């Protein structure tokens, strides 16, 4: 027997900043975003699902600087809150 | 301590696991059997737009963090943007998606409005890996073993040309 | 004195269905995704955040008929959780 | 009780707002100063494509919600993509924005991939306003009333001709 399936679902993307706008990479010390996102999930991975985490992200460029960008959430059809239980 | 596997990743204990553990949470498989798969594809040398210095430090901290939890990890480099959608779909080919319960893909390049920059790219020829594309490889119809599992999509690149600020007074 | 400010945050749209399907309306009942955010925000404005309501939503979509459409969250930038507070 | 001005909305109490109140929740005004804003756009009669019949239920079933939510509601009908424009700047526009803590924007009509179908829509004469247009007339450079404020957008239309459906076995 077949059954029916959304074509699209349990999508998150997370780009590095807002459409029209620049994203900021440092030449020793990597791209700013990218490094963000590292810290992040290594501190709430424990504790925080991804769009949680990837919200904190966010928060964490909202004082604009000479550099600045705003990181952001498209096309997001997660139904459940995805924890990565780190250690598990 | 930092010399396991999960690296500088903070640990979730038992109690917090439960502590979090409702109906409205991704299944995990078995850590024991299971086989979780990440992609990083990172263009760092071009043709025709400038050398993306730093990349290699993206690469490294991108990698060991998805190991860290729990992926085995592709690294592609300086890839066109064919050689991108090629990669994509062997990707979503691949045996370990069926005894997996979740995936990652990283994109790290240049970029304008319309997507990511290939390393042929161009003003006079573009070659751009749209995000609806990576969508289309990765959906149900494409990769039905990643079915009804979180698909992350990590995109470090500049979407425009804009500062993406504007000024206020107080 | 002046200062910078990110040209886009604190966003959230919701639409429908996902980019290149369909979205269904009752001839009498309305729209699909309207009736059922409206159930949704009625009665997890008071206890959840618009994310995790918007999520809600999504996972009610899960099962498909032969009238089928997932809704998606996109162009993100919200940096705190938004909490109606109903009543307040 | 439904007789209230909350309606069918379920009340968050005050030991489940204190249980909430966090550094990460977006301000609330005073309930009895603040002058909250919405504005729903319907297209319902179309010069070329089909009557949305059951659009009133949709009207009517928005607007109660956000009265009850705390929004002052706009209701504007069977627009262009030009008239659509013309209201959202008008919106932006609006004081009661700066003494206000949020908004909704509620879009509802015929939709193709590129956006929501105007009223004199047809496919060879295009009448589309694009989602990427609500989100500029909306910003903190064109809308800085609204600035570090939440704004919810809701769309209801067809994104494209697809079923959104794949077939699988057990």
């Amino acid at each position: 027997a077949i059954k029916k399936a959304h074509i699209e679902k349990d999508f998150i993307a997370f780009c590095s900043s807002t459409p029209d706008n620049v994203s900021w990479r440092h030449p020793t010390m990597g791209s700013v975003f990218i490094g963000r996102l590292i810290e992040h999930m290594q501190e709430y991975a424990c504790s925080c699902d991804v769009e949680e985490i990837f919200r904190k992200v966010r928060f964490s460029f909202e004082q604009p600087d000479g550099r600045a960008q705003m990181p952001a959430t498209e096309r997001v059809t997660l139904t459940r809150c995805f924890y990565l239980f780190p250690g598990h | 301590t930092s010399s396991g596997s999960e690296g500088n990743v903070k640990l979730c204990s038992l109690e917090e696991a439960q502590r979090i553990w409702s109906a409205e949470i991704y299944p995990i498989m078995d850590k024991s059997s299971r086989t979780r798969l990440a992609l990083i594809i990172c263009n760092e040398e071009f043709d025709s737009i400038p050398r993306r210095t730093g990349a290699e430090v993206d690469i490294t901290g991108m990698t060991m963090l998805l190991q860290n939890l729990g992926y085995s990890v592709d690294v592609k480099k300086n890839l066109t943007a064919s050689d991108m959608t090629t990669e994509l779909e062997a990707f979503a080919h691949r045996p370990e998606h069926k005894t997996s319960d979740s995936t990652f893909l990283v994109f790290m390049s240049h970029g304008i409005r319309e997507g990511i920059c290939g390393k042929k790219h161009s003003e006079q020829v573009p070659d751009i890996l749209q995000l609806n594309a990576i969508f289309n490889m990765l959906n149900t119809k494409n990769c039905p073993s990643l079915k009804d599992k979180p698909k992350v999509i990590i995109i470090q690149a500049c979407r425009g040309d804009s500062p993406g600020v504007v000024w206020f007074k107080d």
